[PDB]
């Protein structure tokens, strides 16, 4: 992952941080996703353990517990694509996408 | 205005006079030579607009178009990308890709 982004296909593991300025999103170990100083949380505290935050190809942030069980969903969706949840410097977590444009320094032709 | 973040360029934000995005071993730079250069990846990249303008500046709009205009607002290069109206962000990802994403289909509060 990226210190302030999460790409669809990537995971914000147990105790994981995404952070930008004074705002600290944590996939805490009480299975609650909390964005600190963001007045907001998944409110899934104690609802499981060894939890993970993921990003689906239709723009959903799904919190899976230790094994495989979903615990929380954004429940906002779009077309199949690459997406991005990012911690906005004004203090929101905002899902973005799908990709409209891509620059690839990793191609010979 | 909107607080810069190192590797993000949200819609509305503007780079120039080699303002630049950074991510580990990469930069994407809206230079002075009016050229948009990505130093990064294996081979890097550029909008290739060396001196095709004067006083240039890169700017992503609220419909996913990433554009270089000059001092008198002439398009010097575009991404020629467009989708719904709203907030988009360009990321300089750790893999060295520079990708645009949007629009905002979910935020944590308004
Ligand atoms: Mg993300
Ligand atoms: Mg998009
Ligand atoms: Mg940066
Ligand atoms: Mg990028
Ligand atoms: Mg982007």
């Amino acid at each position: 992952l990226g210190t302030n982004y999460l790409l669809s296909g990537q995971t914000l593991d147990r105790e994981g941080h995404l952070k930008n300025g004074d705002f600290d999103l944590v996939m805490q170990d009480d299975c609650n996703l909390v964005l600190y100083n963001g007045n907001w949380q998944s409110n899934t505290a104690n609802k499981g353990r060894d939890c993970k935050l993921t990003l689906t190809d239709y723009g959903e942030l799904v919190i899976k517990n230790g094994d495989g069980s979903t615990v929380w969903r954004s429940r906002a969706q779009s077309v199949k694509g690459n997406y991005a949840a990012v911690v906005h410097p004004d203090g929101r977590l905002v899902v973005f996408g799908p990709s409209v444009f891509k620059i690839d320094p990793w191609v010979p032709g | 205005n909107i607080p810069f973040t190192n590797n993000l360029l949200f819609s509305g934000q503007v780079l120039y006079g080699d303002g630049r995005l950074t991510a580990k071993s990469h930069q994407l730079v809206m230079q002075g030579d009016c050229n948009l250069v990505l130093y990064g990846g294996k081979y890097g990249w550029q909008s290739n607009t060396h001196g095709n303008g004067e006083h240039c500046f890169l700017r992503l709009n609220h419909k996913g178009e990433l554009i270089i205009k000059d001092d008198d607002f002439k398009t010097i290069w575009s991404s020629s990308s467009s989708s719904k109206h709203g907030d988009y962000v360009l990321i300089l990802r750790d893999d060295g890709f520079a990708v645009i994403y949007g629009p905002a289909i979910w935020e944590t509060s308004p």
